[PDB]
RNA sequence: GGUGGUGCAUGGUUGUCGUCAGCUCGUGUCGUGAGAUGUUGGGUUAAGUCCCGCAACGAGCGCAACCCUUGAUCUUAGUUG
RNA sequence: UUGGGCGUAAAGGGCUCGCAGGCGGUUUCUUAAGUCUGAUGUGAAAGCCCCCGGCUCAACCGGGGAGGGUCAUUGGAAACUGGGGAACUUGAGUGCAGAAGAGGAGAGUGGAAUUCCACGUGUAGCGGUGAAAUGCGUAGAGAUGUGGAGGAACACCAGUGGCGAAGGCGACUCUCUGGUCUGUAACUGACGCUGAGGAGCGAAAGCGUGGGGAGCGAACAGGAUUAGAUACCCUGGUAGUCCACGCCGUAAACGAUGAGUGCUAAGUGUUAGGGGGUUUCCGCCCCUUAGUGCUGCAGCUAACGCAUUAAGCACUCCGCCUG
């Protein structure tokens, strides 16, 4: 599945890395950026573009993160149950929390779960500082997210019961 | 036919094992079920297309197997939809635009040579020009008025064409295919389980395809 | 090692003089006072901006044909100082003079006029980024083929200079029968000196 | 007024590797990232020259040509030759 | 622990046997030590927390609660961990029939060589390096044909073959002796795993005693190269290399991967088997254990890469790491 472009997407760029390449000619710099972009309702995606000048390798990126996008469950504008994002020395945890709380996270991860929209919920990073795999550890945990219902009706039985 | 033309099976024992592994006593094959198997799969391919063609998508067909090319071709023509015949050109779908901008030249080239100019180099333009004419156009085939990204392919062997399924998951451009013993059904939409060396049996049921979707037409 | 000038490479084979009079035992004087009013005519209409000037010599009878649409304006309410200035070019050349204007329709694919404009953009303190970026799309969807622009000096990073030069088209400098029209300006800031290159390829020649 | 300093404050010029055959980008793919592909593999030429394959498809600056000049000749012109 | 790791970043002990200790196949009665849950008795006051009242909010000061025991007595429950009793056989062993092997210790035996010696023939160099030189030779070398003397290693077979826990183990025979795999189902019926300390093995060098000494060869000498050459090269050559008995206890003792158990796609060699389909001919194929390699899914991995011989999924036990 992929989630059209009908939509009303902000960005918020992350960070930009210098990067460089060795040549005969002494040094080659190009700029790295990768941003977080996605509508506040729950749809969020990164992406990434290198390029030699930072507009418009920001473009490339926002570009990048609209054609890769990706859906979360909002169960009360919060997570519904406990998860840890696994991707690469990337770890994550993640914890609903009541209804007044906020978000409570480091930079990378802040900045994906509040263009997610996500009102409160606490959190924590265990991994290594790396931004980009903070986004790719969270967003796999977001991935693995479940909703109640789809639960439910895997297990052929109801909310009701499950909730009881 | 919907009898056993030549659909018995691969010329070899080494093969892919998805869903081979709880077949009875049949033959040197164990896989003589595949007979009776395939054609409720081709039934659902049918109806798959009968609606592709409902709807008014466009279907090609891509194929690179040296006793392939030319039988997908001719049934591509006068079914009256796409196909690729020759090389399968890398990141046709996802870079569109590219290709859409290069067949552009192609026409303009066909106009120049149609109505244009003619006679500026009375040898270089002709000899250069004609060569790059033949040359890009025995490559590309008929993918020249696409104008739009297909509904759904129908591929001959994803082992061989490793691009080409490749390309198409990106996209989720639903996908089918004839499957050899060797290949992998795990990735695509619709299987076929057909020997893809059967030269009589690829053009038997890709023609019974290029007839289904006629018929759904009207 | 840098690149030969391109028009001074063109000059004579697909571009004119822009001093189109023959001399002979006169030719040391005559091309001195054409500097001289080419100076005088540069330094007092830069405001009003103009490209290239070309003079022609009649019975010791010098006259003139200067470019761009701005002088064209200076035609109107000028026509009183057209005349004005003129004198002054009598005064200078001891023989009076004759003058024309021509009108340079689409002033962005003039090199010597984007030079100015690059320089005086440059000189009011918007940033090269900005000022360059647009004035070469400017150009191409004003219809040229190719473009190639270049700043150089202390580009605001004071402690130290360096180059760059934005480019989106077609522009061969080697070959032979392109019309690489080709300009450069001086822009002075307050930290330091800066300077202009622009070219750009308008087309063929046959 | 500085042919007084500061070319490690600069413009604008010039040498050098080197007339060597390389140097890059658009879009797309693979990688997680530095990055890779195209730009590699067969031969080819002086050449990234060309063709053939190839997750690449193209484009740009380079090479070539377009320029000058010496080599055969046709038309026109015959003076101061 | 909640909340980390040990193939290359720090980290698997060199290997094994095993006391204590830590863990424990299936069924079935019983006991309630662990276990879970009531009742009672306390866990002072003042503090933190909740709810109220008062100092002109409170700082604070009151009043009432709640919490706070790996707590004592007593009652209740028996699924699981312990205790006891009765089963059972898959785990683990025994017996029975085969099979393989450089597995270990002791004795003897044999073939080609190197060297030395005596002998015949034998002239002028032999040997050696990038060139050379030191060396050996007319006191007759080297070469070449005989015969002895000795000490070391077992050519091809030999194969990412086999065995062993590891070090390691290759000529032959014999004496003694260890372990493993296959098929059984006749036996015992949980007798199992791991294992700090402890004990034993543990290449080569090395040490002690007594022999032995062909070749090789630290040290050392001579000749070369070099600016120098205490080396690389050449000619010699002591100790060692070998044998018997003790001692040391280290190695990049490496798969830089602890031991045991169970599960998780395939393909392909090869070693020792077993069964079956055509013949109880050969050799054709299909199953099947146990090894021993090579590619390769999922999975893991920071990358390499590992991938039923996991570096995957899990459980016990030990060792080790924290710039």
């Amino acid at each position: 599945r992929i989630d059209p472009s009908k939509l009303e997407l902000e960005e918020r760029l992350v960070t930009v890395n210098r990067v460089a390449k060795v040549v005969k000619g002494g040094r080659r710099f190009r700029f790295a950026a990768l941003v977080v972009v996605g509508d506040k309702n729950g749809h969020v995606g990164f992406g990434t573009g290198k390029a030699q000048e930072v507009p418009e390798a920001i473009r490339k990126a926002v570009e990048d993160a609209k054609k890769n996008l990706i859906e979360v469950p909002m169960v009360g504008t919060t997570i519904p149950h406990e998860i840890i994002g696994r991707f690469g020395a990337g770890n994550i945890l993640l914890k609903p929390a009541s209804e007044g709380t906020g978000v409570i996270a480091g930079g990378p991860v802040r900045a994906v779960l509040e263009l997610a929209g996500v009102a409160d919920i606490l959190s924590k990073s265990l991994g290594s500082n790396t931004p980009i795999n903070m986004i790719r550890a969270t967003l796999q945990g977001l991935s693995e997210l479940k909703r109640a219902e789809d639960v439910a009706k895997l297990r052929g039985k109801s909310v009701e019961e499950l909730l009881g | 036919l919907l009898e056993a033309g030549v659909h018995f099976g691969h010329q070899t024992r080494r093969w892919n094992p998805k869903m081979k592994r709880y077949i009875f006593t049949e033959r040197n094959g164990i896989y003589i079920i595949d007979l009776q198997k395939t054609v409720k799969k081709v039934e659902e391919a049918y109806n798959f297309t009968k609606n592709l063609a409902a709807e008014g998508g466009k279907i090609l067909f891509v194929g690179t197997k040296k006793q392939a090319q030319d039988s997908v071709k001719e049934e591509a023509q006068r079914s009256g939809m796409y196909y690729v015949n020759q090389r399968w050109l890398g990141g046709t779908l996802t870079n569109f635009e590219t290709i859409q901008k290069r067949i552009k030249r192609l026409k303009d080239i066909e106009k120049m040579q149609e109505n244009g100019t003619f006679d500026v180099l009375p040898k270089k333009e002709v000899v250069q020009l004609k060569k790059e004419l033949e040359r890009l156009e025995k490559f590309l085939g008929g993918i020249k008025d696409m104008k739009d990204l297909p509904d759904a392919l129908f591929i001959i062997d994803p082992r061989k064409e490793r691009i080409a399924v490749a390309e198409a998951r990106k996209l989720n451009i639903p996908i089918i295919g004839i499957v050899d013993t060797n290949c992998d059904p795990d990735e695509i939409d619709v299987v076929i389980p057909a020997n893809d060396d059967a030269i009589r049996a690829v053009k038997l049921l890709t023609s019974k395809m290029a007839d289904a979707i006629l018929e759904a037409k009207q | 090692g840098q690149k030969v000038n391109p028009v001074g490479l063109r000059i004579g084979v697909i571009r004119d003089w822009e001093s189109k009079w023959y001399a002979g035992k006169d030719y040391a004087d005559f091309l001195h006072e054409d500097l001289k009013i080419r100076e005088y005519i540069s330094k007092r209409l830069s405001d009003a901006s103009v490209s290239k000037v070309e003079i022609e010599r009649a019975a010791n009878r010098v006259n003139i044909t200067i470019h761009t649409a701005k002088p064209g304006m200076v035609i109107g309410k000028g026509g009183s100082e057209v005349e004005a200035l003129r004198k002054a070019l009598n005064s200078l050349t001891g023989k009076r003079v004759h003058i024309n204007i021509l009108e340079i329709k689409r002033a962005d694919l003039d090199a010597q006029l984007v030079a100015d404009n690059i320089a005086r953009q440059l000189e009011n303190r918007v940033s090269f980024r900005r000022a360059q970026k647009q004035q070469i799309q400017r150009t191409m969807r004003a219809g040229a083929q190719g473009v190639k622009t270049m700043v150089s000096g202390r580009l605001g990073g004071a402690d130290i200079a360096r180059s760059e030069y934005y480019s989106e088209g077609t522009v061969p400098l080697h070959t032979l029968r392109a019309d690489i029209d080709y300009a450069t300006s001086e822009a002075d800031t307050t930290y330091g000196k800066l300077g202009v290159k622009v070219w750009i390829y308008r087309g063929e020649v046959l």
